[PDB]
RNA sequence: AACGAGACUCUGGCAUGCUAACUAGUUACGCGACCCCCGAGCGGUCGGCGUCCCCCAACUUCUUAGAGGGACAAGUGGCGU
């Protein structure tokens, strides 16, 4: 059978994409003509094999973002995302409390105040 | 209330409709370019257990039929297709008059005069080209010309003084004076590139889209940018009103027709709505075309059908 | 990163779209002619057979051979981290 790509094929659709990933869209035969005139293809079969390949990245980058191509659109979505959300807030409530042997440690260095306590059954499994 | 409704489908594509038009002689005929290189000529029987048939193929073309006009008097047609050539028909037999010959890329457009004497076509050698209606050439824009592919090419309706308009795939919308064939203005936005062009019958306007998803209004005689309407998913055809004041927007999978009168969407035009399973789960809208009566409008889609819409009171 | 595989070259399948052809043809009738009624009819007019003869007829469907087009697992449904 075969219909498995090569690495020459592979690599040319990714740059292809990664450089015009504005003028490409969804149908084949306008990404014919597009990877036909913005690159040099020395063959009309390696055209579409790269044409063909385009399109089937195309189809999957409208989904989640694929991980070796990186575009501008895909990337912000991630920085506007690394950069702080409402969806954090601070430490969630800042009443936060502990157990003994911690505020045996704490009166060792100090501290008085806001916690609490409990003890455990005994031993591990009980 | 003013509302649309799906009235019928006519059948016997094989492709994608890429275009649709009609005339005002003749108000029982359509036109239909597709992607399987015909372009059906149907035989509208206005019943309703069915609602057309095609009458003739004209066949005749290497590639995708990309553009189709019908003359003002309903006898012959022009048509532009994938292999550079145009093709002048007989709507009475078939047997094309006169081909076009002259270019080097697939022929995007074609667009007829208003007392069919000039012929504009444009390409993908980011070449506008005005032709003598009988089949040489008579003038080429070469350069101040779109520097990508010119999407779309149309003529002003104005027998005061003559426009032509072009969009290309270089986010310009550039405009033309018909006499001397030089640039009368800019038109800058669009981010992204253009699909569509095209002006009011009042030849007052030209709602231009394309890969942005936004129509933008501009005015061909103050020189001006109006307004925007954001469509939505994108745009792939527009087309104004034969009497009344909307624009029809093709998106993706529905249509969008507005009130310009305090510039609101109307209706959105979606078909039906199965479970697709997977992936895109509709076919996408191509091309549309409203009647002369104003009463119906026609709608090519991707998935070798096209749909009627009738308004309803 | 390199070679080999693949890509590559020739070939077979498709174009009533282009280019253009008495050292290839088709159709038409100009024809003209032979033959038979084999049809209405008369046998003539209409037809039927012709690798019989012509066209400075119109064309490229069949023939030739160049340029482009066209297929990509592209579309749809399942199975796949
Ligand atoms: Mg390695
Ligand atoms: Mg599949």
């Amino acid at each position: 059978m075969g219909r498995v790509r090569t690495k020459t094929v592979k690599k040319a659709a990714r740059v292809i994409i990664e450089k015009y990933y504005t003028r490409l869209g969804n149908d084949f035969h306008t990404n014919k003509r597009v990877c036909e005139e913005i690159a040099i293809i020395p063959s009309k079969k390696l055209r579409n094999k790269i044409a063909g390949y385009v399109t089937h990245l195309m189809k999957r980058i409208q989904r989640g973002p694929v991980r070796g191509i990186s575009i501008k659109l895909q990337e912000e979505e991630r920085e506007r995302r690394d950069n702080y959300v409402p969806e954090v807030s601070a430490l969630d409530q800042e009443i936060i409390e502990v157990d003994p042997d911690t505020k045996e440690m704490l009166k060792l260095l100090d501290f008085g105040s806001l916690s609490n306590l409990q003890v455990t059954q005994p031993t591990v499994g009980m | 209330t003013e509302q649309m409704t799906l009235r019928g489908t006519l059948k016997g594509h094989n492709g994608w409709v890429t275009q649709i038009a009609t005339t005002p002689q003749f108000p029982d005929m359509i036109l239909s370019a597709s992607r399987d290189k015909t372009i059906i000529m149907w035989k509208l029987t206005r019943d309703e257990t069915n609602y057309g048939i095609p009458q003739r193929a004209l066949r005749g073309h290497s590639h995708f039929v990309s553009d189709v006009v019908i003359s003002s008097d309903g006898q012959f047609a022009l048509s532009g297709s994938w292999d550079g050539t145009l093709r002048l028909w007989d709507l009475t037999t078939g047997t094309t008059t006169r081909r076009f010959v002259g270019h080097t890329k697939d022929v995007l457009s074609v667009a007829f005069s208003s007392d069919n004497r000039q012929i504009v076509s444009g390409s993908r050698d980011k070449t506008i080209k005005l032709w003598n209606t009988l089949g040489v050439c008579k003038y080429t824009v070469q350069d101040e010309s779109h520097s990508e592919w010119v999407s779309c090419v149309r003529f002003s309706p104005n027998s005061s003084n003559p426009i032509i308009v072009s969009c290309g795939w270089d986010k310009l919308v550039k405009v033309w004076n018909l006499a001397n064939c030089k640039l009368k203005t800019n038109h800058i936005g669009h981010t992204g590139y253009l699909n569509t062009v095209t002006v009011s019958p009042d030849g007052s306007l030209c709602a231009s889209g394309g890969k942005d998803g936004q129509a933008m209004l501009w005015d061909l005689n103050e020189g001006k940018h109006l307004y925007t309407l954001d469509g939505g998913d994108i745009i792939n055809a527009l087309c104004f009103s034969p009497n009344r004041y909307w624009l029809c927007a093709a998106t993706g999978p529905s249509i969008k027709i507005w009130d310009l009168e305090g510039k609101i969407i109307v209706d959105e035009l979606k078909q039906e709505v199965i479970s697709t399973s997977s992936k895109a789960e509709p076919p996408q809208c191509t091309s549309l075309a409203w009647s002369a009566d104003g009463q119906t409008l026609f709608a090519g889609y991707t998935d070798n059908l096209v749909r009627v819409w009738q308004v309803t009171i």
